[PDB]
């Protein structure tokens, strides 16, 4: 039983703990590149017309 | 008419030797071979205006080709005759019908309502449906958006919505203005099958914009409606729905325009003026104090990776008044229409229920049921984690409520009007569900009067 | 017959012309004395600026640059099919015959199609006839299983006052119509611009089911004549045998394949391959019906991102006099990179992914060329496009804006799965992520064609595959020998239909092609011997007594797709042995 | 634009009775404070500063509707007369300036609504008096700046957002305090900022 | 040296098993005569050892007539170049190659000219005097830098992660100058070396490489670390 | 900006004795090499370089204090004359040139240190001497070419630099190697560079860090993470790389007669399995580990901190020598290799761990032992067989 | 104007001078404000190019002289924008600086005084 309970622990941790905060972390990351790469090329255009 | 266009790039074209030409002004592009464009000024600027043409650039001889300005930006042609008629995206008639014959024309960006002429949303329109008429109510002047995805079934609730609602102990006053945004041929002819069928085209306004129109029209079609309902229901005196779909569709538009325009993007690459620009329509919405009629809206959205936050729910649910939330747990239970009601929300559905409007019991069911819903809810997810044996004899009850309310009361099926009278007596047939003594936000005189 | 240009600047791929002021928007152009492939983006006065869509190595300012007076177009009339163009529609074939070589020359200009060749024009129409766009004037035998139809040209209004059969190349008037201008002379051939979509009559609902004879796609994800599907094309998972089977058992007139931009080697493959097809039908090669594009990588950009739309021209110019088309595009991922590339070299501010913020609408455009029609004409005939797409994302992953803004306007999706095609299970289409949003509609036309619940049986068959993927998890967890003998039976049920049914064999004589009555048939004998099975097991026999006294008449099930088209009663009389062998094993 | 000129600001050290338990225990504002009220959507924004406009101990409430909904200033202008005073028999309606640039109005407005009504607090507050200056919401001001700043053709900073933002922030919130007010008098006044921010 | 584009119903299609005499290449991800399959390597990862051992190994089984190598080097460092040279010189594949070498100091446009040169002489050996021909360029990536020093030049504005909008077609270009020509008795074979920017298979160079050539071999730190060569 | 002519370019490959373990072993530079240091702010990039000025055995050093600290070259001044050869009697600074622009100096002469710094190297090259010299920093540089390049408003590359950044850098490292200078004599001499490189966030993907890994050989990056447990030389030893290692190792084979090659190869696999080993503890636990994953963690565990973990202010620990480095890495791997063979033979590892305490606080000890008392290291090889097998029985 | 007066105090005045200066990130922000409204090419997060440089001009200026009495200690403080260490601000003062101590949210939150 005592077993049972060590394994669902480490069960939740992954589910409600390690992963969600996994899938929302690539999810920002991924956005915050993306913005980046749009004001740079955002600048770019700027630094041509000069 | 001018014959001094000097550039062309891209879409966009700059005319000079101009003059008393007006920011917004449209004009009308006649080309070498006789073919007719029209577009819109941009920019003016000394004796050159910068205009976008609607159609695009591709194919025109600068040097004879002419422009004409207008004199007037865009504006709707607006008659009464337009209830049981279909237009497209710049209101020209798209169902072979006669001849239209406009009282007057109007500038399609309308004018804002005095904020202190504003009249608060009052009364109750009766959608047909009980997780929104009971729980969510529509009130008139309301702007009450749905919040959708991909696959989920948006569209049989806009079109059930759009014919079964109505305003009781009021006749011959209600109509509903419907725009299509951006969406395929086949969609729309759903929407336009569904209408004809079941008699609805007969007291609405259809406004249809597809996929492959220009996104410059696509953005001008919720104007469009909107002109038309405005006219409708101020100058007219009616009760005119408001339905639109697809909302994300128009913002994709808005993005490729702003784009084509170089501007600076703003967060996840949409305008940084998005905000403003959704709020231009749905501000639209609303009551007048000292006029008969009113505008209630309908904004229909996917939400892009069924993310919330994504700009487009997310600044829409800043403007709104609440949110009608669609999800796909609910759907592939086989619920319909799949609203989930503990996200949902209507924020002024307080000016639309009780005695005189409703009935005197609707505010204490609502709270009830919503309360049961969330506790039932809890208790549901509480035996999927810890097991059936985690629960209480209380809490088993409840999760059976929880059962019964989206597979009874939720549930309802696309083509099933319910009468605010029969969704109200539904509700107490779930409540009697819970012992009496669980029912601690109704008072005794309303279990007294109603409890089954 | 406009003002030639006069370069002034070469930057790179970017030229600029001055004394351009006759040409247009759009036009394409010949660059230099070369003459190399460009086209005109922007106009300041007379001052054009041109993207060059191959090496400017060697030009500079004084050399000319000509117009040539059009946006990209395609000629069409006789000698286009059974031919290889490129996205720009340069004649592939007439490229070797000659110029005499293995190379696509800079600076060479060959017409699309042959302006010399002699065919036999048959006039079917009398004169003192009022014609318009759309009417057919008369026809010519092109290849040995396709008519060539000659139709009035969109612009074209009036009186027919000469017309007579006889031999002319497609540069011969060939007719003679008294319009408000005056007479005017009419040929052959007509041009078109591959961007603007050849006008109809009436756009219609696509709601006729296609015939593939592919048991997966046609009982449970069913294109229509007029639909749209999108397919991922992985590496070994038997994407172009699929794509074959497609094009030579799918009940349309004509197809029309385009290479968007592929792999030297690959595109070699598909100009192998292809003619190599045989028409069921005829016996012939499927080239006497097919029109074929094919663009290498290093094809010019233009031809690229012009591939699909000159594909599409070409069957709408079929579709025009009421035949059925197939346009099979792979890849559209490729086609977009075309896209991608054309953004960043206009200097645009750029969409997801490096994508236009156009590129939406451009897929838009394209999939909504396709359709079921009332063409133009006073026949009012009826033709269709129907299109299937491969798409091929780096990853595979669906969630990439090409395949997402595809899904968005196409209403079919077959999920090819190389996981599938590593367990030998042949198509690889993945029966739960694969979709058809004319699955309610096309099961309400087969049950009226059928005057069977067909409908019924198709759903209860994707129920039991639904199921199945739950009672394997089951299975995997617990072990077999621990289900019901309801989900033993259910487990050998799904077997059925995904061994017995789904998997079929594109390389055998027989299961090549399944007839919509054999279909059934086959469905009909599976679900029924599930049916007489769970009705055993409630009467209170067991599992295991109903599988060991089955082995005979499930045989007969596993071998149901080899039965032949003329001895369908050797399926359908499954259903007796079913019933009475079972019946026994209830008693026994 | 020019803060009106004082003697001295002071320390904002009277803790300002809401009436709100939350606030009032645990996040409590003082007089001449200033707090950020930054949320999501449809997490009672409004609703929270309505109950600090009628409740608050102050003398005068400025209420600036900048950038929002047309709703929640008729809801206002509707609900504000009718919350009577029980000692002194008056209105909330007749100790407050109403300012209003909705949404859909023009968006350079909004930017002139703050300083219209801030201005007008400093009026006040020269008096002697305790104001409460409710700005609903400050991001539609930072996008009326940053549309501006397209249209100047400026350097985006963060966001699009120009460069000088934050010191425009700053410099609003500093025109808030406790003061001891110009007058032989040297009377003290008081403005206290509640701003509602609506972050993405 | 920019070559003129192959007729794609000119080509014929690859039919000979080259041996690399690398197990993980010519059993798992078997190199065809007339195909292009490269590599896509790291910083501090070998593919300069796996450069050096695949053209000194490659054959194909019988034919007596060899390979011809010709080996571009662009805009690789001395000490690089010389263990190329070198090799070439101590086991007597010089005999068999043409080698075309430039160096991290040289100018831009003599590193953009590289691969083109490789490949004209490339093709003059094989579609012309009939040889078969093995191509091994590296690094790939050194040739899309130099490219993008251009382009700033000539005030462009770069395309997806700072590249020019064209790299795909000057990529194209280049590895499509490759493969059997139908009636011709000599082919080309390329093997195109790249590395891949902090190891991203995303990233332009790599990404826009695969969409063009058959496939590619990957070299990891992983299995370098656990002292795998090559580390396939 | 001209490299002084020479006669041949040769191939480099006689490792560099610096004294420091991580690098001599696993990361090495030969006399002619380049090597970059890139690290976040604060990971001792300082130490690193000034542990291999004054411990290297080249014959010069010239070094760059190119847009850094002054007071980190008042050091140099102060510290480099009181460091004494014992062999010649002379101190450090006898044969260092130090060329100083700090980060408040003149931007634009950021460059010329850079440029004076490696002709002076380059002419003592000619005379047949070994010289090294350290460039801190070379993102300074690159900074002021990207602050001139915005100022003549040129169309930048990645993060405002220049697109010519790639190819200044490629002309400096360049310069660098072994040579036969010109001369009837043929004389032979190599330059050896080491900079140092300042990636904004630790981030490795900018354009000079990037641009650097191009064309040089050796790439020690340094990791903020090790910085912060006190871990030194913090450099990262899964990130890092020296394309010197197959050539080194064969050059310590020759001279120690050992398998040296193999042990480092080892020593490294067992840090990659332990990397391995960690991404599925942080994410689950050390609770269903195997006695010999738990003892793949325990000699991972010795690698780091009793081998890679080297103390530049300790009198012993600042330098060791090939030899010493030799015994202290045999004894590493015996310890795990005589506990792996015991695992084999039915011993807990429980059991191994408690009985050898004291063995292997000798292990974690032997980077004090003195260089004239290398037997009391060598010796531990024969505690460690001895108590394990004792441990068995 | 803060330094000119401490090595002023302490070089030529023979004082110990110890300069505590808040907020930094506000001058940095100055800098970019400045940057922006001259069209400078821009850098990280529109900060110019020169930031590092310009802030080297301020810290750089604090330690010892030879042969004189005084010396300037410098304290400067600064806020990490959305707490984040690489952030241009704290970065490149991290690089110029020599060492840095940083105060955490968690810390604070655990009553930790000071939170270091
Ligand atoms: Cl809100």
């Amino acid at each position: 039983a005592e077993e049972i309970e060590k394994t669902r622990r480490r069960v939740n941790a992954l589910e409600y703990m390690t992963i969600p905060q996994l899938e929302e972390t690539i999810y920002y990351i991924k956005m915050k590149l993306e913005e980046n790469e749009r004001a740079e090329v955002t600048r770019l255009i700027k630094v041509k017309n000069m | 008419e001018y014959r001094t266009i000097k550039e062309v790039v891209g879409p966009l074209m700059a005319v000079e030797k101009v003059s008393g030409v007006k920011y917004e002004e449209l004009i009308e592009v006649r080309m070498q071979n006789g073919e007719i464009r029209r577009g819109q000024v941009l920019e003016v600027q000394e004796d050159k205006a910068m205009v976008q043409i609607f159609e695009g650039t591709s194919g025109i001889n600068l040097k004879n080709s002419s422009v004409r300005f207008l004199g007037h930006p865009l504006q709707l042609g607006v008659s009464e005759d337009m209830i049981g008629r279909v237009f497209d995206g710049l209101g020209r008639p798209k169902d072979n019908g006669p001849e239209i014959l406009p009282e007057k024309y109007l500038d399609i960006n309308g004018e804002v309502i005095n904020p202190i002429a504003r009249d608060y949303p009052d009364e109750f329109i009766q959608t047909g449906i009980s997780a929104i008429d009971h729980l969510n109510t529509l009130v008139r002047g309301q702007k009450l958006p749905v919040f959708s995805g991909s696959g989920l079934p948006h569209k049989e609730l806009a079109a059930q919505i759009a014919r079964q609602a109505t305003v009781l102990d009021s006749s011959d006053d209600f109509a509903v203005v419907f725009a299509a945004i951006g969406i395929t041929f086949e969609e729309a002819e759903f929407f336009m099958e569904d209408f004809r069928q079941t008699g609805a085209i007969d007291r609405s306004v259809m406004f249809m914009n597809l996929a492959n129109d220009p996104a410059i029209e696509r953005i001008a079609t919720p104007r469009m409606a909107l002109t038309a309902a405005e006219y409708l229901a101020y100058e007219k005196g009616m009760h005119v729905l408001v339905i639109m779909t697809d909302m994300t569709n128009y913002a994709e538009a808005l993005r490729e325009i702003s784009a084509a325009r170089r501007e600076v993007p703003g967060r996840r690459g949409y305008p940084g003026y998005l905000y403003t620009n959704l709020a231009t329509l749905f501000e639209r919405a609303g009551r007048i104090r000292g006029l008969k009629g009113s505008v209630t809206q309908i904004p229909i959205l996917t939400m892009p990776e069924d993310d919330k936050t994504h700009p487009i729910p997310d600044l829409t649910g800043y403007i709104t008044e609440g949110q009608i939330i669609l999800t796909r747990e609910l759907y592939k239970s086989g619920i319909q229409p799949p609203i989930d009601v503990l996200p949902s929300l209507s924020r002024l559905k307080d000016k639309g229920t009780g005695a005189g409007k409703t009935r005197e019991d609707h505010a204490a069911t609502m709270n009830q049921l919503f309360a049961a819903y969330a506790q039932g809810k809890q208790a549901k997810e509480l035996a999927v984690v810890l097991g059936e044996s985690a629960l209480s004899d209380i809490d088993k009850i409840y999760a059976k409520f929880a059962e019964r309310f989206e597979n009874e009361y939720v549930n309802q099926g696309f083509y099933t009007n319910r009468t605010i009278t029969e969704t109200l007596d539904l509700g107490w047939e779930l409540l009697a569900m819970l012992p009496r003594t669980e029912l601690k936000r109704i008072k005794d005189d309303l279990l007294d009067k109603y409890l089954p | 017959g406009m003002q030639i240009g006069k370069i002034i600047k070469v930057s790179g791929p970017l030229v600029m012309a001055e004394n351009m002021s006759e040409a247009s928007i759009q036009d394409m152009c010949l660059v230099g004395d070369l003459g190399v492939i460009g086209e005109i983006i922007e106009m300041r006065q007379d001052v054009a600026s041109i993207q060059v869509y191959e090496e400017t190595s060697g030009i500079g300012p004084g050399e000319p640059v000509r117009s040539t007076g059009e946006a990209l177009s395609v000629e069409l009339g006789p000698g286009i099919i059974s031919q290889m163009f490129d996205g720009i529609q340069r004649p592939l074939d007439t490229f070797m015959e000659v110029t005499q070589s293995n190379f696509l020359g800079r600076g060479v200009q060959l017409p699309a199609l042959d302006h010399e060749k002699q065919w036999w024009f048959e006039a079917t129409i009398e004169e003192g006839t009022e014609v318009s766009a759309g009417d057919i004037i008369g026809y010519v035998d092109e290849t040995k299983i396709i008519q060539h139809k000659i139709m009035v040209p969109n612009g074209i209004k009036g009186t027919v006052q000469k017309i007579e059969s006889g031999s002319f190349t497609i540069d011969d008037p060939i007719c003679v119509i008294e319009t408000e201008q005056g007479l005017k002379e009419l040929t052959m051939m007509q041009k078109w611009p591959v961007r603007r979509g050849r006008p109809i009559k009436q756009k219609l609902n696509p709601d006729v089911p296609m015939i593939t004879g592919q048991r997966v796609i046609d009982t449970f994800f069913p294109v229509t004549k007029g639909g749209a599907a999108a397919v991922p094309g992985p590496f070994g998972a038997g994407k172009t045998v699929v794509q074959h089977q497609i094009a030579k058992w799918s009940d349309v007139d004509l197809v029309v394949y385009v290479g968007c931009g592929e792999r030297g080697n690959e595109m070699t493959d598909v100009v192998n391959e292809f003619p190599e097809l045989i028409d069921p039908n005829t016996g012939e090669s499927l080239m006497e019906r097919t029109v074929l594009i094919a663009n290498t990588s290093n094809m010019p950009v233009a031809a690229r991102e012009a591939s699909i739309y000159t594909g599409i021209t070409i069957a709408e110019y079929f579709r025009d006099m009421g035949y059925d088309v197939a346009i099979m595009a792979d890849s559209t991922s490729r086609w977009a990179e075309a896209l991608r590339e054309m953004s960043g070299r206009l200097e645009e501010m750029p969409g997801d992914e490096g994508y236009p913020a156009y590129l939406g609408s451009r897929l838009a455009e394209y999939y909504e060329r396709s359709g079921r029609v009332i063409a133009l004409g006073s026949d009012q005939r009826e033709g269709s496009i129907t299109a299937i797409s491969a798409v091929s994302p780096s990853g595979g992953d669906i969630s990439e804006p090409v395949t997402q803004n595809t899904l968005r306007v196409v209403k079919v999706f077959w999920g090819l799965d190389s996981s599938l095609a590593q367990k030998r299970h042949f198509p690889s289409i993945n029966w739960i992520q694969s979709y058809s949003l004319y699955s309610t509609e096309v099961g309400r036309y087969m049950d009226q064609i059928l005057q069977q619940d067909w409908s019924d049986m198709v759903t209860e068959g994707m129920r039991i595959l639904q199921e199945e993927e739950q009672l394997n998890e089951i299975v995997r967890l617990v072990g077999i020998d621990s289900l019901s003998d309801n989900d033993r039976l259910t487990l050998e049920v799904a077997k059925s239909i995904r061994e017995d049914y789904l998997q079929q064999n594109a390389f055998d004589d027989v299961d090549t092609f399944t007839s919509r009555e054999k279909q059934f048939n086959m469905l009909k004998v599976i679900l029924t011997f599930g049916k007489e099975a769970r009705k055993a097991l409630s009467l209170g026999a067991y599992f295991n007594e109903i599988m060991e006294g089955t082995v005979a008449v499930r045989e007969r099930i596993s071998r149901s797709k080899y039965i032949p088209e003329e001895e369908l009663a050797k399926i359908s009389s499954i259903n007796e042995e079913i019933k009475e062998t079972i019946q026994l094993i209830v008693s026994e």
